[PDB]
RNA sequence: CCGAGGGUAGGGCCCGUGACUGGGGCGAAGUCGUAACAAGGUAGCUGUACCGGAAGGUGCGGCUGGAU
RNA sequence: AGCGCCGGCCAACUCCGUGCCAGCAGCCGCGGUAAUACGGAGGGCGCGAGCGUUACCCGGAUUCACUGGGCGUAAAGGGCGUGUAGGCGGCCUGGGGCGUCCCAUGUGAAAGACCACGGCUCAACCGUGGGGGAGCGUGGGAUACGCUCAGGCUAGACGG
RNA sequence: UUGGAGAGUUUGAUCCUGGCUCAGGGUGAACGCUGGCGGCGUGCCUAAGACAUGCAAGUCGUGCGGGCCGCGGGUCCGUGGUCAGCGGCGGACGGGUGAGUAACGCGUGGGUGACCUACCCGGAAGAGGGGGACAACCCGGGGAAACUCGGGCUAAUCCCCCAUGUGGACCCGCCCCUUGGGGUGUGUCCAAAGGGCUUUGCCCGCUUCCGGAUGGGCCCGCGUCCCAUCAGCUAGUUGGUGGGGUAAUGGCCCACCAAGGCGACGACGGGUAGCCGGUCUGAGAGGAUGGCCGGCCACAGGGGCACUGAGACACGGGCCCCACUCCUACGGGAGGCAGCAGUUAGGAAUCUUCCGCAAUGGGCGCAAGCCUGACGGAGCGACGCCGCUUG
RNA sequence: CCCUCGCCAAGGAACUCUGCAAGUUGGCCCCGUAACUUCGGGAGAAGGGGUGCUCCCUGGGGUGAUGAGCCCCGGGGAGCC
């Protein structure tokens, strides 16, 4: 089937795409714990339905662009600006490692 | 120090000539048509338009042009030419 | 119309790119050197690895000058650049190519061998 | 086109096809499409033939073009048998 | 138009090498002393600072991983 | 029929020669006039159209430790707080079923490896059959625990 | 539950920590001493340095017209061989190598309503009528060769033109679907080549369409080494609109617009490496590895480029630039073994300039058959394993 | 012959105590710019591109009035010698 995934809208600033952050869980392949790991999809959103802080759902697609080859499913939940904190204030921190 | 090769080489030459003295002639008449198209004069775009469509098909018969090319190029001179007449009409031959 | 301190363009693979005429080797005070004749340079600029390398001193003959050559048959000609082969004592090229043109000149005074690898002889 | 046909399989001297679909246009001993017997021309055992008769059918009505000396060993059990 | 590359000019990273120079390892058949290990003959060690041929010394503060 | 070895590790011991020399050496170490440790010899041990050396890989190495280590004095607690991300998190009830678990099914090529048999006089090599797998897709199920959402609590925490 | 041994060495002695060392298995090996036979393997790991000579891709006269020779016998016809040429089909496979690549390259599972597929098979229908070019050959000029210039003529399964329309293509409307999927209506547009025999019948070809099969393109999830003494990177950059391009999606390319995209879950940069099935070891977990065999990729002296084509941006095809070498008659030309052997350089080190198309396989052909350094075998080497001898 | 001045083949500092003298460079707009640094600078570093005229489209400002005219600062396209 076309993969199907699920995640927070973190960027609405394109216009007619979204950059949905798609997050998943496996046990680390030798040290058993379970492990999450993240991954930004450039999701396509002819509409300009979709708002930051959407949870959503977007579907493997024929490509759209360099970059996009995801189009957007359906909403699943609003107003999810917590998501959308945890991600921005990871990239300010960014600042500070730096020299 | 030789080949038949060197046949093979001797054929795509003339094969090339051919071919590009094909694709030449679409050109000069699709961009002939969609120009009138857009003055139009639509008798006369909708009669150098087939002129193109008659040629580009001659030309998927053979190695020139991939069937799928000549379709694209038709599917994209008829939109032209039949846009182009709505800024003023009215379609005076076929078509269609 | 090479002299001392003439830079020169060298024409052929040996790595060296430009030479600086130090001497004309014709008798005990010649002014200036043309077609034909040898001169002893310095290497100013070489390209790394070749036979030869930037300070060294080489023997080189002119092949083509800026200032134009004259003929008997009244004729002359001229080339863009100064050029010169880099040579061994025995006036056999110490490269194995020639680039550019060389002055049908360099056969009468015995640089044959340059004269048969150069693309053109004019 | 696509071909039934014998690749080499065993050792020196000692020959062992597996009749065998696979592209024209593979190597003999490489990637096949399907199996569907086997060749011993040395015959040293009971059954030096086998074939899956059910199989090499469909291939031929589908477009397969056994090899000349594959075509006999497909006579041999009879899938041509009318 | 784009374009292999060529040419001009200025940058970045890396390797090799260099008069001379800084210590380091080692060797051991030397010179000078004897700083540490005993209260090691001024308890030691310490961060820092100044100083001395050299181990080192002294000052300030700290530690006991100090004998009596 | 050859090659290595015979101090210990490590299986195999005596004579001569030498005298901190000549030399051996993987580690520990042998040699300074009675050396099973050097060189030869007799003898012995080990393998055999081979034996041995050098190089490199894994092993022994739980000596990077998931299985399966550690940090007062052996190497090892940050000079001390505050705190971002992260990692982790009390009792009770439901909803969802992401982790997790089970069943089905597709995929998991061939060769190789593994078990059976068989062909070259054996074997090596080679052939025929068998056994599976992790892991991913699909469908169905479970819901203890971890997750998530929702509603309660007071033993943690905070406040009066 | 088929599976797990340890030893020496820090002290006067002890216990502990801790490093060094060894016994085991392995190899594309190499070196020494020694060396009889056979079988299966197996053999340039270094300079992806440079290469003398032969050979590694051609085939069909059942597409065509010609010369040259001969056989047949009354200038010509026939028939045969040969040699080009025009015309197919092959040459994109098969063989080499591992340079580049840390990438959707590969592995694994998926997506294509975004796609192609020669020859092969199944099924639907069809081959009417005209005209033309260029070689070969004759004739002129130019070279030492490579070689070519121009004038003229002639055939065809070569090219073109109209006709025909099962069908197919394209725009617009409509219905089902649901990314560009399937059907329909109007308009427009597109087919063809014949050869041969046993000759009112076959065979091989030719044409347009549908579906199969097979091989591919593109796309996506997850996996894929070292350095953070590389911490910030990005202007076709990230998205959009329109268009160009392709078989097809896509910043793949362009024009315009917006200000975005990425990064401690490690971007960017440097280094190293083709990846897998596997292999080796290890009780296992793991570690190490990718030679031979199979799968994919990449490359073809170093670069760029497209032509021809179903398919190539083509190892033994083309164009251009570079480096190098050679030939010459000194005017001018040629070449690309990382195909098989072979030479040289380098190195500790790695093979016969063998034989054959008999077998398997591939190409062309109705077929006989021709070609095949794929392959089948033979040669050298104790390189490995296995067997056997010196009783 | 001297002064002040213009040009010069090939060469290009070989002149001389010394490139002395004379060349070169040269405004503006845009790109771009190193060591080192007292973080100001070094900097006009360096180096490079543009520069005329014609036509067409177009943005902002001043004065008007909000418009015309006048004046100011531009942008894009196609051309000509
Ligand atoms: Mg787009
Ligand atoms: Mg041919
Ligand atoms: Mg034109
Ligand atoms: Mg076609
Ligand atoms: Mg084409
Ligand atoms: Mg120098
Ligand atoms: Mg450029
Ligand atoms: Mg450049
Ligand atoms: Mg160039
Ligand atoms: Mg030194
Ligand atoms: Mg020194
Ligand atoms: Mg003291
Ligand atoms: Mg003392
Ligand atoms: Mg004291
Ligand atoms: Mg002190
Ligand atoms: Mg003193
Ligand atoms: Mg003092
Ligand atoms: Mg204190
Ligand atoms: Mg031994
Ligand atoms: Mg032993
Ligand atoms: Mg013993
Ligand atoms: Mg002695
Ligand atoms: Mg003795
Ligand atoms: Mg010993
Ligand atoms: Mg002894
Ligand atoms: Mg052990
Ligand atoms: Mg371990
Ligand atoms: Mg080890
Ligand atoms: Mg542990
Ligand atoms: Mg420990
Ligand atoms: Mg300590
Ligand atoms: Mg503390
Ligand atoms: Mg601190
Ligand atoms: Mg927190
Ligand atoms: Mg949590
Ligand atoms: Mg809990
Ligand atoms: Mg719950
Ligand atoms: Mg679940
Ligand atoms: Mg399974
Ligand atoms: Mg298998
Ligand atoms: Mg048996
Ligand atoms: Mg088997
Ligand atoms: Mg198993
Ligand atoms: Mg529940
Ligand atoms: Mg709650
Ligand atoms: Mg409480
Ligand atoms: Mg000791
Ligand atoms: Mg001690
Ligand atoms: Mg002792
Ligand atoms: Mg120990
Ligand atoms: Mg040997
Ligand atoms: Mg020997
Ligand atoms: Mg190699
Ligand atoms: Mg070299
Ligand atoms: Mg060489
Ligand atoms: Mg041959
Ligand atoms: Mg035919
Ligand atoms: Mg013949
Ligand atoms: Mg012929
Ligand atoms: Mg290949
Ligand atoms: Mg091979
Ligand atoms: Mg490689
Ligand atoms: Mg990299
Ligand atoms: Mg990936
Ligand atoms: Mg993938
Ligand atoms: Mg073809
Ligand atoms: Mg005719
Ligand atoms: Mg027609
Ligand atoms: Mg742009
Ligand atoms: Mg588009
Ligand atoms: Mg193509
Ligand atoms: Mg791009
Ligand atoms: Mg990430
Ligand atoms: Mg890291
Ligand atoms: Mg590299
Ligand atoms: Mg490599
Ligand atoms: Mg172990
Ligand atoms: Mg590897
Ligand atoms: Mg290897
Ligand atoms: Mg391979
Ligand atoms: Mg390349
Ligand atoms: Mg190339
Ligand atoms: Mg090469
Ligand atoms: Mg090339
Ligand atoms: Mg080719
Ligand atoms: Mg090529
Ligand atoms: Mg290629
Ligand atoms: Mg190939
Ligand atoms: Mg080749
Ligand atoms: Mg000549
Ligand atoms: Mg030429
Ligand atoms: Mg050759
Ligand atoms: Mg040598
Ligand atoms: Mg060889
Ligand atoms: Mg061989
Ligand atoms: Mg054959
Ligand atoms: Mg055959
Ligand atoms: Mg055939
Ligand atoms: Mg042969
Ligand atoms: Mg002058
Ligand atoms: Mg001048
Ligand atoms: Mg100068
Ligand atoms: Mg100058
Ligand atoms: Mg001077
Ligand atoms: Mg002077
Ligand atoms: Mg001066
Ligand atoms: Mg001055
Ligand atoms: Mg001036
Ligand atoms: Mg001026
Ligand atoms: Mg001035
Ligand atoms: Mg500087
Ligand atoms: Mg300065
Ligand atoms: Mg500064
Ligand atoms: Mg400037
Ligand atoms: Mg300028
Ligand atoms: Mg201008
Ligand atoms: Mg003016
Ligand atoms: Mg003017
Ligand atoms: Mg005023
Ligand atoms: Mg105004």
């Amino acid at each position: 089937p076309k993969k199907v995934l699920t995640g927070v809208v973190v960027s609405d600033k394109m216009q007619k795409t979204v950059t949905v952050l798609v997050e998943r869980q496996f046990p680390h392949p030798l040290y058993g714990k379970v492990i999450k790991r993240s991954k930004k999809y450039l999701a396509h959103d002819p509409e300009e339905k979709y708002k930051l802080g959407d949870v959503v759902e977007i579907i493997e697609s024929r490509p759209i662009s360099k970059r996009k080859r995801f189009r957007v499913l359906r909403l699943v939940e609003s107003g999810r600006m917590d998501l959308v904190e945890k991600y921005l204030i990871r990239r300010q921190n960014y600042e500070s490692l730096s020299k | 120090r030789n080949l038949s090769a060197l046949k093979r080489h001797r054929q795509s030459l003339k094969r090339r000539l051919r071919n590009k003295a094909k694709k030449s002639a679409i050109k000069t008449l699709s961009k002939k048509a969609i120009q009138l198209a857009q003055e139009g004069k639509a008798e006369e775009a909708l009669k150098i338009m087939r002129k193109a469509e008659s040629l580009i098909d001659k030309a998927a018969k053979g190695s020139t042009l991939h069937k799928n090319a000549a379709a694209r190029r038709k599917s994209r001179l008829m939109r032209k030419v039949r846009q182009l007449l709505e800024a003023a009409g009215a379609p005076l031959i076929g078509g269609g | 119309m090479i002299q001392p301190q003439t830079y020169l363009e060298v024409a052929d693979n040996t790595g060296a790119r430009k030479i600086m005429c130090i001497r004309v080797l014709k008798g005990s005070n010649a002014k200036y050197a043309t077609v034909g004749d040898v001169i002893v340079a310095s290497v100013k600029e070489a390209i790394p690895r070749g036979a030869v390398k930037e300070g060294d001193v080489v023997k080189a003959v002119v092949v083509r000058t800026k200032k134009e050559i004259k003929r008997p048959d009244g004729s002359a000609i001229r080339f863009d650049d100064n050029a010169a082969v880099i040579i061994n004592n025995q006036l056999e090229p110490r490269g194995t190519r020639v680039f550019g043109p060389v002055a049908r000149e360099l056969r009468e005074k015995g640089f044959m061998k340059i004269v048969s690898l150069a693309p053109e002889v004019l | 086109m696509v071909k039934i046909r014998l690749a080499r399989f065993g050792s020196k001297h000692n020959p062992h096809y597996r009749i065998v679909v696979t592209d024209a246009r593979r190597k003999r001993d490489g990637k096949y499409i399907e199996k569907i017997g086997y060749y011993d021309p040395r015959k040293t055992t009971p059954d030096w033939l086998k074939v899956d008769v059910e199989r090499a059918r469909y291939w031929l009505s589908v477009g397969a073009q056994p090899t000349d000396t594959a075509r006999r060993l497909l006579r041999q059990a009879g899938v041509f048998r009318q």
